[PDB]
RNA sequence: CUUGAGUCUCGUAGAGGGGGGUAGAAUUCCAGGUGUAGCGGUGAAAUGCGUAGAGAUCUGGAGGAAUACCGGUGGCGAAGGCGGCCCCCUGGACGAAGACUGACGCUCAGGUGCGAAAGCGUGGGGAGCAAACAGGAUUAGAUACCCUGGUAGUCCACGCCGUAAACGAUGUCGACUUGGAGGUUGUGCCCUUGAGGCGUGGCUUCCGGAGCUAACGCGUUAAGUCGACCGCCUGGGGAGUAC
């Protein structure tokens, strides 16, 4: 329908959560008929500036084609979810398939 | 008719664009003004300095062949870009023709390293080389006859930037500038650049492959504000100058002279 | 503008270095921009001025060239 | 002389951090491009990925804060 | 603005042979379609007076096509006031 | 008191006077002096000399703490902001960091209006 | 009938508009720590804030407003105007080829709408700034300029107001007439052999030719050469006032 990229940051301490995290955003995706195209754990991650007190923070990459009512969802998931500090949900043109430059 | 149509796309062929084919014939000298003509809108106002070759006095009389260089025209009135670059892409022919036989063998002779490698000079032009490129080994030629007779046996070449580091002794051996500028950077590395343009606050000095640098007027010698720098070195010379400090951001590479 | 001495640096190149890192930033001349307010207009007005004047700078300036002045 | 036409690029890249430091200053700030000699079209790109970069703590905002 | 397949279908219906598109009818179609798309938008956002210009624009063309049909061929602008539900 | 090897000079420099403090690398001020305290009033205390000699006092300040090591925080624009520095090196401590730390808005409050003169 | 006018296809750049989120810097205040006599301000002072612990400095919190750098005689918009980042709704512009419609056009008295700032109404908000006001200076006086404070207001919502040197002091639309140097945004070809080479469109800054002009100047974005429609002027004051 449209094409997104998000990149979301987690807390620290909530790491070992993370992938279950992705999972469920992954399934709501697909309830939707939604495709996944990429998706990129970028892992720990040290801060540029520390947001919230903290210095690192988990960053996750990924792309999605999916209805606007599903990624408003997403939006509000994040919003209240306290582990997830930052979140950025950003139109694109098109799927970009291929890999980030800092995976790379 | 089309004669001169045809005539037209003749002195199309028979002409290029760059310092490559020697036409210019000295028509008139005058110290200090040489000039020629090759088959341009106008005669070059040559300076004598292009032409005298290793010792300060002339070489060539009237009739004789230099080509200059090209892609300027006109400032007002006049046509070149000096004969001297010319030279520099016969340099250039004779140290591509060491990739043929993987060995272009002249005599290089370097003393000493201004910026860690020691300098070359190649028959009128010397040039500066990183410091590995000197030695074969770890034979250092500060303790060789000074100023001694080798040949120069290429270490290392920075391909854009013309930065070239050559072999004395030891004949039986045998985006894009701002990335990665921490090259000639680390705190004083010295460099062979030719000035540019001297904008009376500067000299403008930038050579290493596409970067510009100021040497502005505090340094240039050893007196500060009376100095104005076109009095004091050159236009078109290339000179002594290091680093001093780089911003790799605001492209500032503020070199110095005064060293 | 952070700073930091290098081992066997000299006091007076550290200054130097720190003044320079200072120009560049341009701090003090934001500093002073940012003293009073400007009135839109007014900085409009100066932008324009400015620019007009480096232009006549520029070309007026050269044409003169041109011409010998003795 | 700018890098972006050359490479050709279709679309900066705020994820490209590397890319972004050398348009940057030491104190943060974005460079000119008068400096850099950045294409007008590709500059604002180039602004725009950093500024989104700032928000997402890949680069900084400033030299000082913390 | 309308999309892309919405116009295709607007066009296809109107145009007597689906590749016209230009039809003075179609074109009236086409604006009455996206007038009443602007509606709603308008309905919600009361202060978007910018926007409002445009749709305001349509309007007038709009308006202006139907004069034309008018003038022309009665019965066929009859036709398309029936079809589309113009009160003029 | 605590002797402490390594601490902070603040150096509030302003147009009409400035502040010297000397202060541990946590934030708790040791010591502190102003050209406006060293004897100097109006046109006096706007100079770098002044300056200087509020740094110094400073210095003298704090000489029970045994600071060694010090860095540098430079805020503001004035004449006081160079001659500051100095006049600390002099007084004999090693120079660490020199920062600056002028507060600048990015675009946040508006100024007071210019005055006409 | 297709050259004007419009529709469709694919892209393009954009501070164009409306709505909703969010980020970082800085100011202010609150609470607390450290600390000690000044701070602040000016031409110079004083009022003012300070030993009831200010200013400075660090930690935590609150809240509002605006968006450094990018940033440009850059961009978009009918004009007014529009500037952090993200999303949703949305208007216009331009180019590329085709395909279609077939004069559907231009202008417009009345009419209708949009229309900076200040101002008004009701309800919110209120950090900074600041008409009014107060004090301190300056001065012959100082109902000002300068200083210290400071309330309407500025901010938001929904209404009204309908004016500005609302200016390019230049109505709109179309056609035609030598050149140069740029900027910006497309697009066709060319070995992109490289940041280029040769074109071709849109918008735009400066200089200047013929011509025009009282001169100043304007000069393919005309103030030139013409056509279509409208608006407006008829000495200065009285007066854009009275009724």
């Amino acid at each position: 329908m449209r094409h997104y990229e998000i990149v979301f940051m987690v807390h620290p301490d909530q790491s070992e959560q993370v992938p279950g995290m992705i999972e469920r955003y992954t399934a709501a995706i697909t309830g939707a008929e939604g495709k996944i195209h990429r998706l990129e754990d970028w892992g720990r991650r040290q801060l540029a500036y520390p947001i919230n007190k903290l210095h690192k923070a988990h960053y996750v990459l990924m792309n999605v084609e999916a209805p606007q009512e599903v990624i408003d969802e997403l939006e509000t998931t994040f919003r209240f979810n306290d582990a997830v500090i930052r979140s950025m949900v950003m139109r694109t043109k098109h799927a970009v398939t291929e890999a980030s430059p800092m995976v790379k | 008719e089309s004669f001169a149509q045809l005539f037209e796309e003749s002195l199309k062929e028979i002409e290029t664009r760059p310092g490559s084919i020697v036409r210019g014939v000295v028509v008139a000298i005058d110290k200090d003004v040489v000039l020629v003509d090759a088959g341009l809108k106008s005669e070059s106002a040559i300076p004598a300095e292009q032409f005298k070759n290793a010792q300060g006095e002339l070489e060539i009389q009237v009739g004789d062949e230099v080509d200059v260089a090209l892609d300027a025209v006109e400032d007002g009135f006049g046509e070149t870009l000096l004969s001297r670059e010319k030279a520099k892409r016969h340099e250039a022919w004779i140290t591509l023709e060491k990739a043929y036989e993987d060995a272009e063998t002249v005599t290089g002779v370097i003393n000493g390293k201004v910026k860690g490698g020691f300098t070359v000079e190649l028959n009128g032009i010397r040039a500066f080389l990183p410091g590995s490129l000197v030695d074969v080994r770890p034979v250092r030629d500060t303790l060789h006859l000074e100023g001694k007779e080798l040949e120069f046996k290429v270490i290392k070449l920075d391909q854009k930037r013309n930065n070239v580091v050559v072999s004395r002794r030891a004949v039986i051996e045998s985006e894009d500038p701002w990335v990665a500028i921490a090259k000639r950077y680390p705190e004083g590395t010295k460099l062979t650049g030719r000035v540019t343009n001297l904008t009376d606050y500067g000299c403008f000095v930038e050579i290493e492959e596409g970067v510009e640098g100021l040497v502005h007027v505090s340094e240039m010698d050893w007196t500060n504000k009376n100095i104005h720098p076109s009095k004091v070195v050159n236009v078109g010379d290339v000179v002594e100058v290091m680093v001093l400090d780089i911003d790799e951001e605001r492209r500032r590479i503020s070199l110095g002279l005064k060293q | 503008p952070v700073i930091k001495v290098r081992e066997n640096e000299p006091f007076d190149v550290a200054l130097r270095r720190f003044k320079r890192s200072c120009e560049k930033a341009g701090v003090l001349a934001e500093v002073r921009r940012r003293e009073f307010y400007e009135k839109p207009t007014t900085e409009r007005k100066r932008a324009k001025a400015s620019a007009v004047k480096r232009h006549a700078k520029k070309l007026a300036r050269e044409n003169a060239r041109r011409t010998r002045l003795y | 002389f700018c890098r972006f036409t050359a490479e050709g690029v279709q679309e900066i890249d705020y994820k490209d951090i590397a890319t972004l430091k050398n348009y940057i200053t030491e104190s943060g700030k974005i460079v000119p491009s008068r400096i850099t000699g950045t294409r007008a079209k590709y500059q604002r790109q180039l602004a725009r990925a950093i500024k989104r970069a700032r928000y997402l703590s890949l680069l900084p905002y400033t030299d000082r804060h913390q | 603005s309308l999309s892309t397949e919405a116009t295709a279908k607007i066009v296809s219906e109107f145009g007597r042979d689906a590749n016209d598109t230009g039809s003075t009818e179609v074109q009236v179609a086409l604006l009455t379609a996206q007038i009443n798309h602007l509606q709603g938008h308008f309905a919600e956002h009361k202060k978007d007076h910018h926007s409002r210009r445009g749709l305001l624009r349509m309007v007038s063309q709009r308006r202006k096509l139907l004069d034309y049909l008018k003038r022309k061929d009665v019965a066929r602008y009859t036709q398309l006031i029936e079809r589309l539900g113009l009160r003029r | 008191r605590k002797q402490v090897s390594d601490g902070v000079a603040h150096i509030h420099a302003s147009f009409n006077n400035t502040i010297v403090t000397i202060t541990d690398r946590q934030g708790n001020a040791l010591g502190w002096a102003t050209a406006g305290g060293s004897g100097f009033r109006g046109s006096r205390k706007s100079t770098p000399f002044a300056a200087q000699v509020a740094a110094e006092r400073c210095a003298d300040a704090v000489k029970e703490y045994g600071i060694k090591n010090l860095e540098v925080m430079v805020k503001g624009p004035g004449p006081g902001r160079e001659s500051t520095i100095r006049a600390l090196n002099a007084a004999g401590f090693r120079i660490t960091n020199i920062t600056d730390v002028t507060p600048i808005p990015h675009n946040g409050c508006r100024p007071p209006k210019k005055r006409r003169v």
